């Protein structure tokens, strides 16, 4: 059967490149609009997360899709940060610090995805993407510190370090 | 048939 | 799967009934009458009084590679593959670089035929006579020995 | 006085022995050999349930997907399973074996040469595995009410195979053959362990990967919905198994979470395990029945037989029998719609059914053909094999000509 | 290019090859396969350098199938997906193939006999209101594959890569009563060479394999003249196996599988089809006809299609109907079958028949106005336009 | 019981009974399904053969071969199975104790009446037998001496004219177009749509599409612009796998080969032409008792229309004082057989009979004398 | 196609 896609996608949507700047609920600042509901595309990821690191296939419907992969990605980013860390204080200072790193985008190298992701054309669009990119990059390590760490000992769980090897398919933001 | 039509 | 028809066609051969076959020449003139060969009495006379070397020509002098018999082919090889067993193993370079090329050739052309159905002791000879014939005949010696369309 | 014959059914995992007549068969051993590590030295071997203990052999797993791969140890796994464990003459038993679908010929054109030259034997006939565990089935159904007609998915270790039998004759051309099976899924709990619980020592994540297999896991409705019941109430899903270490003799301790359902799942997402296969097999069976001609589609949806050790899952057939009637309700909702809405066709009565006999159910279905006179007819014979040579035994159900 | 400049386009638009080309051509401008390919990532595949957009479509998708899921359009003659079969057509009539202006040119194309009726009339919808061709005309593949062989008088053996179809005809004049269609031809074929490869342990489940198989097949597969000789040489000898590399270095071995898988064109029951071969109902269309028109039958047998290019096809069938002539007419005569004249037209170029005869019909009949349907006529009529050709449309 | 025994062994079914009746007792379809698998499941009644509504209920698994075709026979070792699927298993009666009668076309090649008499007592030891034409057993049925029968089965349709128990074999006339041929024809349009029949088993199904839903327009020209403009005539049909289909157009293009043959290439005339053709090779005095007393017979007749639309194009072509009047009656797919047991259950008959001596000394060509 | 057969 097929993984888990993304159905937050509407027409009335934002593009950028060819991605889909879909809302985000965050404090935290940058070209996303900010959502009401209850869930977003980082709540999906994070519900997704541990069954589509299995699969082996995935088929790009739409561009809410390559939003997806990329915190699917990212996520496997934080976790190799958070297994060393003994306090969820401590991960969410290291979970700020990852998020400043400039990590490649849609056009460079560095970026797994090249061939399916579509660069910034201008310069203003490039400097959208690398704002939004930062957003998803700090609300989603954000999020996972408050599920990756048992409240019993404040330190990580093994049900989610054990997909540290895990890796989407074989990609790495890396 | 042998000769016309199959039969 | 199976199939529930009659597929017997498919088991008659309509090629054997065809027109385009090969069909390899002969010589008109032999089937009238053939080749006498080398006669018995000739080779015979020759190895009483032990001439093997004249013996040993005038086999290959007469060969009835032109008759479609096979009984005087037959009568041939005995009479020559009886010839070359005889032989004293230190005489058999000394005639074989008598020969010119072409009855080099047909020399070979006997050797392949009398490791066909031998004798006890045929053939221990007839390796000999192959390693002479060979250093002065070379490997054309024995193509012309499968090209051959006309046997011996 | 008259002997009955001797019944092996050769799998991947474990093999089964017994004569003729009987109802469950008189040996199940691991298809095991154990060896050292010229001269009579190729005779200090043991096979089954005495291979495992032994700690100055080497155990050797000779049956891969079904087939054979290393016939020079199969005729001594097959010298013992007569002299030893059944103390049959072979020149004496005619004898019944099996296959899976997808054997090759020049594998049964090797076994015919090794059971009728060396072992002697008067007779063999070569069947093929699921097909004689749908007899086994109609056994238990109501006599005179014997279902014919019926779909059957044999899983064991090697290997799945889905074969529609309708009417006593076998559509071979739409058999399918999906190469997961129960080796496929203990690895990759033997996988998941890794990663998490170390501490299994690498000598016993096999045994500790099986024992979870067989006890704790199941199939689940929707994967990732398991995820967060694990997640959010943990104490309720979350098993525990304590082991025994071999050499120490202490116990170790683990956490049993999501490998539960994510063995099972791969019959329903193969890419987990092997990335050449993506298809289900909720999907498998619609294109084998839906492939065999029309007359014949509803009495094979309606009797599914699942058979194998790998069937025995909590909840395989219900979730089965679900992802069917969705795919063939739309079906024919879609042509009441192209139609005109006119007729409202009749549903289609799916049904998966989990009989009580699997680990012995096509050892049963070959007991009881034995045991009749006809077996007596369609075996091939000593004199058929010199005559025309280990070629007899060269044809399948599976292709033609 | 007609009187008025516009140029004439013939465009077959086949189940696995589209053969696209100008009027008077004697080859096709481009042969492309008929998928369309959408972009998808496999963990098994890395590859950044080459850009793939989210629509690949032809030579360009089958080339980067590793990277896509390929999804044939067109099944059977008969058309599945139009949303991705006009995907197709843009390609065709694009800068990558055939960079015409449409609503300044006239189209022939083709559509298989004994094929649903929708499946004609929404192409033409298509053709007037997408694309807005200025002529269009629905051709006949028969008639088309005797116009390049020059003739009038012919059974047609038209075998592709979905549909296998027989249709003859006499000094011109139709016989639709006989026309008959096996459903058999290079997909199921390239399917039972994957069933038959799976003994041998090769895997080629993906939609991208199935390509794949395809060059296997068109590079080694081909027909036994005598089964029987041929599986003695398989089980006495192993000169029939031969290498392929696949893309991704792995080789395989492929033996008897070579004369197995297209013997089923002739023994369809290895596929599960009831009935008969390609010979036998060659055969017995003719005998269904009239009496005096099966003598100029047997002489004007015409293969066309790619799946009738296997090495020893047409000496195969010769040999069948021979067999076939001397069991039922000649009742075992074997002298009398010198008499037998039988010619079985196998030129080389029976490959792309259907589109050279609709280069020369459309070269015949480019500058009338009696023959193509216009724009004007569908604004008009609408899919009644077809009564021209005697398709029976309201 | 001393009761003849009756069989009219059609192209495409098999009515037998006994004498005396007015039913038959066994029908079934004549076909021999012969499987297209092996069977590996053994001790499971897995016959080498299936002979009628036992072929029927397994089809999927079969080739269902009709060994009649235009009514002549083209294997006889499955013939032998059909008779003997109808004494022992059907009707469980032996064939020795009882006699025979059985029915032929006309215009068959004469070995295939030289065959079945020589069936009938080399094989089964029937004691006597008779062979009669089909369409002569449909008038003593209608109770009548004077009447052309129009018998139209599954494979043969033909015309038959008597004037007073006096038949006229020069005005008979045979037309190779029946219920098969139009079962393919239906096979063929049915493409249109996007249902595509080709297997044995998918033949059946349409059968049962035809004998269901197809009707005789009595202007074909006129019902074809009514369903291209409305949607009245689109009945649909369930297939056993739970498909649906609809069918509008199709369900009158079919019988109306009968009556334009062009449709399926054949050069011959339809149905009301042949029947009047013949009449007008009758004498011009009993041309108007036979345009009275026109009879049909064979399950070809049962479709509705079938009986108007042969009234109108008769009178169209006949004179308009000539008064045409069409006899259909509810059970004219029996008529055929109905008669046999009323002719071997009369005693003018017991002589007509050839006995098992008469064959033994004349041999099987007696057949051509004794039965007209 | 629409019945019987795929296409
Ligand atoms: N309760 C169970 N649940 C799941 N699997 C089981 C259970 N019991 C046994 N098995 C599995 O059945 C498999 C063997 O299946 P079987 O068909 O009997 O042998 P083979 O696979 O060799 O033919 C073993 O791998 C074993 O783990
Ligand atoms: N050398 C070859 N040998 C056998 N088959 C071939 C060869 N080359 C091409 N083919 C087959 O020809 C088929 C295409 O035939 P064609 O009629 O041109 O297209 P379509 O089937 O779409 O009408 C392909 O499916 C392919 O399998
Ligand atoms: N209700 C019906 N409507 C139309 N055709 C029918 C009907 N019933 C039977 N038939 C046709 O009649 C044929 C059989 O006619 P019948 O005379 O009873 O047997 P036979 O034709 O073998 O002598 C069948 O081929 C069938 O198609
Ligand atoms: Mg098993
Ligand atoms: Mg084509
Ligand atoms: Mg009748």
């Amino acid at each position: 059967m097929p993984a888990y896609h993304s159905s937050l996608m509407d027409p009335d949507t934002k593009l950028i490149g060819n991605m889909a700047l879909l809302p985000i609920r965050s404090q935290f600042k940058g070209p996303a609009p900010r959502e009401t509901k209850d869930t977003d595309i980082v709540d999906e990821a994070i519900y997704y997360f541990k069954a589509n690191v299995f699969f082996k296939n995935y088929e790009i419907k739409n561009e809410a899709d390559r939003t997806l992969i990329y915190i699917t990605l990212y996520i496997s980013e934080c976790l190799k940060k958070l297994q060393k860390c003994n306090s969820k204080s401590q991960g969410e200072k290291e979970m700020y610090t990852l998020g400043i790193t400039n990590f490649p985008i849609p056009g460079e190298p560095g970026f797994p995805l090249n061939a399916i992701y579509a660069k910034p054309a201008n310069k203003q669009e490039d400097e959208v993407m690398r704002a939004y990119l930062q957003q998803l990059r700090q609300e989603t390590g954000l999020r996972l510190c408050e599920k990756v760490f048992d409240p019993q000992n404040d330190k990580p769980s093994k049900w989610w370090t054990c997909f540290v090897k895990r890796q989407f398919m074989n990609k790495s933001l890396s | 048939w042998x000769a016309x039509c199959p039969a | 799967a199976r199939n529930t028809l009659s597929s017997r066609f498919r088991r008659v051969d309509i090629d054997e009934f065809d027109e385009n076959k090969f069909v390899d020449e002969q010589e008109e003139a032999a089937a009238a009458a053939a080749e006498p060969g080398p006669d018995p009495s000739e080779v015979d006379g020759l190895l009483r009084q032990g001439d093997m070397l004249r013996a040993f020509h005038a086999a290959l002098r007469n060969s009835p590679v032109n008759t479609k018999n096979q009984a005087v082919k037959e009568r041939a090889q005995g009479v020559v593959l009886k010839v070359l067993t005889n032989f004293k193993s230190s005489e058999i370079e000394q005639a074989v670089q008598s020969l010119d090329r072409n009855g080099v050739d047909l020399l070979m052309k006997y050797i392949y035929k009398g490791f066909e159905k031998p004798t006890e002791n045929s053939s221990a000879v007839l390796l000999q006579w192959h390693e002479k014939a060979l250093a002065v005949g070379g490997l054309g010696s024995i193509i012309r020995v499968l090209t051959a369309r006309k046997t011996v | 006085g008259r002997l009955p014959a001797c019944v092996v059914d050769c799998g991947t995992g474990y093999t089964k022995l017994g004569y003729a007549g009987n109802t469950e068969p008189q040996f199940i051993i691991p298809s095991c050999i154990a060896i050292k590590e010229k001269g009579v030295d190729d005779l200090d071997f043991f096979i089954g349930d005495e291979a495992i203990e032994k700690p100055t052999y080497a155990t050797k797993w000779p049956i891969r997907h079904g087939i054979v791969e290393d016939w020079d140890l199969m005729e001594r796994f097959m010298e013992q399973v007569i002299f030893k464990y059944l103390r049959a003459e072979p020149e004496d038993h005619y004898f019944l074996l099996t296959e899976p679908p997808l054997n090759t010929p020049e594998n049964r054109e090797y076994t015919a040469e090794i059971m009728f030259e060396s072992f002697n034997v008067p007779g063999l006939y070569i069947a093929v595995q699921a097909v004689l565990a749908l007899a086994a089935s109609w056994t238990s159904r109501q006599v005179g009410e014997r279902t014919l007609t019926g779909t059957v998915i044999d899983s064991g270790d090697g290997v799945t195979h889905v074969i529609p039998v309708a009417e006593g004759y076998v559509i071979g051309s739409c058999i399918k053959h999906i190469p997961i099976a129960g080796r496929d899924i203990t690895y990759f709990i033997q996988q998941l362990l890794r990663d998490r619980e170390v501490g299994i020592p690498p000598e016993q994540s096999l045994e500790t990967a099986k024992a979870v297999k067989e006890r704790y896991s199941y199939v689940c409705p929707d994967l990732v919905k398991e995820f967060n019941k694990y997640d959010t109430d943990g104490s309720k899903w979350i098993k525990q198994y304590t082991g025994i270490n071999a050499i120490s003799k202490k116990e170790f301790s683990i956490d049993v979470g999501y490998e539960r359902f994510l063995g099972p799942e791969i019959f329903f997402h193969p890419e987990f395990a092997n990335p050449d296969f993506t298809q289900p097999i909720s999907e498998v069976v619609d294109e084998v029945i839906q492939n065999c001609p029309i007359d014949v589609r509803r009495p094979l949806y309606k009797n599914i037989v699942l058979s194998g050790g790998s069937t025995m899952f909590r909840d395989f057939g219900r979730r089965l029998q679900r992802d069917l009637k969705r795919t063939v309700d739309a079906r024919l909702k879609l042509s009441e719609e192209l139609s005109g809405g006119r007729l409202k066709p009749k549903p289609i009565d799916v049904q998966v059914i989990t009989h009580h006999m699997q680990r012995y159910a096509v050892w049963f279905g070959g007991s009881m053909l034995a045991s009749t006179p006809e077996f007596y007819q369609v075996c091939h014979t000593k004199k058929d094999y010199e005559e025309i040579g280990p070629s007899i035994c060269r044809h399948n159900p599976v292709f033609g000509v | 290019m007609d009187s008025q400049g516009r140029k004439v386009v013939v465009c077959d638009n086949g189940t696995g090859f589209v053969k696209c080309g100008y009027a008077g051509s004697n080859f096709p401008e481009h042969i492309f396969p008929a998928l369309v390919g959408r972009p998808i990532i496999r963990s098994t595949t890395k590859v950044g350098n080459i850009e793939i957009k989210d629509l690949m479509v032809g030579d360009e998708a089958s080339e980067l199938r590793s990277m896509l899921e390929v999804n044939y359009p067109m099944e059977n003659g008969i058309v599945r997906n139009w949303d991705d079969m006009k995907h197709l057509w843009d390609y065709t009539f694009g800068p990558e193939k055939l960079n015409i202006d449409t609503r300044n040119c006239k189209i022939l194309l083709t559509e298989p006999p004994m094929n649903p009726t929708k499946n004609r009339e929404k192409i033409v919808e298509v053709m007037f209101e997408t694309y807005q061709f200025s002529g269009v005309y629905v051709a006949i593949q028969a008639v088309l594959t005797l116009y390049a062989q020059g003739l009038l008088t012919g059974v047609v053996v038209d075998s592709g890569d979905g549909v296998t179809h027989i249709c003859p005809v006499y000094e011109g004049f139709s016989l639709p009563h006989l026309t008959r269609r096996l459903d058999i031809a290079g997909r199921d074929i390239t399917r039972y060479l994957i069933k038959l490869l799976l003994l041998r342990g090769y895997a080629f489940n993906h939609s991208a394999d199935f390509e794949t198989v395809r060059m296997i097949k068109e590079k080694l597969c081909y027909v036994g003249y005598n089964i029987e000789q041929e599986q003695k040489l398989a089980l006495e000898t192993t000169v029939l196996v031969e290498s392929y590399t696949l893309p991704d270095g792995r080789i395989i071995k492929v033996g008897g599988e070579r004369f197995e898988a297209p013997e089923a064109l002739f023994q369809p029951h290895l596929i599960n089809v009831e009935g008969v071969g390609v010979a036998e109902l060659l055969f017995n269309t003719i005998q269904a006809a009239d009496i005096d028109t099966r003598s100029e039958f047997y002489k004007h047998i015409v293969l066309s299609g790619g799946s009738t290019m296997y090495p020893g096809l047409p000496s195969r069938l010769e040999r069948e109907l021979k067999q076939l002539y001397l069991e039922r007419v000649l009742k075992g005569d074997v002298e009398k079958l010198s008499k037998f004249k039988i010619r079985i037209e196998d030129p080389p170029r029976r490959k792309h028949m259907v589109f050279l005869g609709g280069a020369v019909l459309a070269d015949i009949m480019k500058d009338k106005d009696n023959f193509w349907m216009t724009r004007q006529e569908y604004q008009e009529k609408g899919v009644r336009v077809l009564e021209k050709l005697g398709v029976t449309v309201r | 019981d001393i009761a003849a025994l009756v069989v009219d062994n059609g192209s495409g079914m098999c009515k037998a009974g006994f004498a005396g009746d007015d039913a038959p007792r066994a029908v079934f379809p004549s076909i021999v399904g012969r499987p297209r698998h092996q069977g590996v499941m053994v001790g499971m009644g897995q016959k080498d053969s299936y002979v009628g509504d036992e072929a029927q209920s397994k089809r999927g698994i079969l080739t269902l071969k009709y060994p009649i075709e235009h009514g002549i026979v083209t294997n006889w070792d499955d013939m032998e199975k059909i008779w003997h699927h109808t004494f022992y298993n059907e009707l469980r009666v032996a064939p020795e104790e009882h006699p025979v009668l059985l029915t032929e076309a006309p215009l068959n090649p004469k070995a295939n009446r030289e065959k079945m008499t020589q069936i009938m007592f080399e094989t089964f030891n029937t004691p006597a037998m008779y062979v009669a034409i089909q369409a002569v057993l449909s008038l003593y049925a209608s109770g009548r001496t004077t009447g052309i029968v129009m018998d139209s089965g599954d494979g043969v349709t033909h015309t038959v004219p008597i004037y007073e128990g006096y038949a006229l074999p020069h005005a008979i006339l045979r037309l190779d177009l029946a219920g098969r041929d139009l079962t393919d024809y239906l096979m063929k349009i049915l493409t249109e749509r996007g249902y595509s029949f080709t297997t044995t088993a998918e033949r059946e199904i349409v059968r049962d599409i035809k004998e269901k839903l197809c009707y005789v327009a009595l202007d074909f020209e006129q019902e074809m612009a009514t369903a291209a403009s409305s949607s009245s005539l689109e009945k649909s049909y369930e297939l056993p796998d739970g498909q649906v289909i609809t069918i509008g157009n199709e369900r009158f293009r079919c019988p109306e080969a009968l009556f334009q043959p062009s449709f399926l290439g054949m050069e011959s005339c339809g149905i009301h032409e042949t029947t009047f053709n013949s009449i007008m090779k009758c004498d011009v005095d009993i041309r108007k008792d036979l345009y009275a007393n026109t009879v049909l017979s064979g399950g070809t007749t049962m479709y509705p229309g079938i009986a108007d639309r042969m009234q109108k194009e008769i009178t169209a072509l006949a004179p308009s004082t000539m008064k045409i009047k069409i006899i259909a009656p509810p059970e004219r797919k029996y008529s055929v057989w109905i008669g046999g047991s009323i002719l071997a259950s009369l005693s003018t008959f017991q002589q007509m009979w050839i006995s098992k001596q008469e064959y033994d000394e004349s041999g099987p060509s007696i057949v051509h004398r004794k039965c007209f």
